């Protein structure tokens, strides 16, 4: 599956803060 | 921001990364 477009808000920002930016 | 750019509009995780 294509890393397609993804609404992130609220605390959804923090859980892709954690698993993107994050080691 | 990232709530405009992400939130507002959706986007990828590639896009999302040029915010970390």
């Amino acid at each position: 599956t294509f890393d397609t477009p993804k609404h992130r808000c609220g605390s959804e920002i923090t859980n892709s803060y954690m698993d993107l930016c994050y080691r | 921001g990232v709530v405009e750019h992400c939130c507002h509009r959706p986007c990828s995780n590639a896009e999302f990364k040029k915010y970390c």
